[PDB]
């Protein structure tokens, strides 16, 4: 899943790659190959490494489901992780199966 | 436990693309620039 | 009875009159679900009136959940306006209420087994399967779900009068089986 | 500053009337500018 590319981790990577592409230090193909390596690496690290639980509550503003992908938008949300509170006015959630 | 995962992933990715850079004829210095650009953007 | 059946659900249909590109609608409209592999229609909801629509690529649509004829037509008009705004030349042809559901309480227990034994040609009652007795009224053509609690559901109506008429018909029959 | 986003995979999404419950996993979140991660996330929302 090329799911985790638009994350801090994934975007910083793409931006770094584009520069190198811009200054002609690497080809687009090589950049693509790096992203592919990133997908395998982030996916693998998540399932095997991280292992904590989170909880959230809020009001659902919108939902969409197409191509087996859910896209939500919650308002006034409260993300709960043992060590307490994370409050946000708006959060967008994209989820693959 | 998050900066740790990121270091972990950056290391793995950098290590895993080294040969590709080499096979492409890209100087290993460029690889290190990537890691640097990448790590600093995180900050 | 000073007992009045309350409308709980209405299903209506309407023809927008033009073929619809469902993928486009599912991707651009809010609160939409589209999974062609499981169901061929887009499922869209709105909050006022709070209802769910089923939109088919043919341009025909089903509107559900409204509690009044006017709410049903309004809701359908909104769904049609959403589709309209996404760029399709939607019309609003042959709107029509297809089914109406009502419910009420006679305020007293009922001898179901007794009712089904004497009304074998209109009802069926299998407690282990479903706790409610199913009564298929002929006039009007309405199906009622009767519970021992005294709660009653009426469905199958095309118009509000059939709901009221069916309950007026069943009330004296039910009094005949009150629990004392 | 931040576009609060959560990118993950879903186990089960559930709804009753206007009550939704989300059963999520393997997610990377960026809330208020900070970055978070979870193996599992459970949420509730009214529509």
């Amino acid at each position: 899943y090329q799911l985790y590319r638009n994350t801090t981790l994934g975007n910083s990577l793409q931006e770094s790659l584009d520069e190198l592409i811009q200054s002609q230090q690497i080809t687009p193909q090589l950049a693509l190959q790096v992203l592919l390596q990133f997908d395998k690496a982030i996916n693998a690290a998540l399932a095997q490494r991280v292992r904590n639980r989170v909880n959230f509550r809020g009001s659902l503003n919108t939902y969409r489901f197409c191509d087996n992908v859910w896209t939500f938008v919650l308002n006034d949300v409260e993300f709960r992780e043992v060590t307490e509170l994370i409050k946000v006015d708006k959060v967008k959630i994209v989820a693959c199966d | 436990t998050v900066p740790k995962l990121y270091r972990s992933v950056i290391e793995d990715v950098i290590n895993d693309v080294r040969d590709i850079f080499l096979d492409d004829g890209v100087d290993e210095q460029v690889l290190m620039e990537l890691k640097t650009l990448w790590e600093n953007k995180l900050m | 009875s000073g007992i009045v059946p309350q409308l709980q659900n209405i299903v209506s249909t309407v023809n927008l009159g033009c073929k619809l590109d469902l993928k486009t609608i599912a991707l651009r409209a809010r609160n939409a679900e589209y999974n062609p592999k499981r169901f061929a229609a887009v499922i869209m909801r709105i909050r006022e009136p709070r209802t769910t629509a089923l939109i088919f690529s043919s341009g025909k649509m089903v509107c559900t959940g409204a509690k009044s004829e006017e709410q049903s037509r309004l809701a359908a008009r909104k769904y049609a306006r959403v589709v309209q705004k996404l760029g399709f030349p939607a019309k609003f042809l042959d709107f029509k209420i297809q089914n109406m559901v009502g419910s009420c309480d006679v305020k007293f227990p009922i001898r179901l087994e007794g009712l089904v034994l004497t009304h074998q040609q209109f009802s069926s009652y299998e407690p282990e399967l479903f706790p409610g007795l199913i009564y298929r009224m002929i006039k009007p053509r309405i199906v009622l779900l009767i519970f021992v609690s005294g709660k009653v559901v009426l469905t199958g109506a095309k118009v509000r009068a059939e709901i009221y008429e069916a309950f007026e018909n069943i009330y004296p029959i039910l009094k005949g089986f009150r629990k004392t | 500053d931040t576009e609060n986003v959560v990118v993950c995979q879903y186990d089960k999404i559930h709804r009753s009337k206007n009550k939704w419950k989300f059963h999520l996993k393997d997610g990377i979140m960026n809330l208020n500018g900070r970055d978070y991660i979870f193996s599992k996330a459970i949420g509730d929302a009214e529509w």
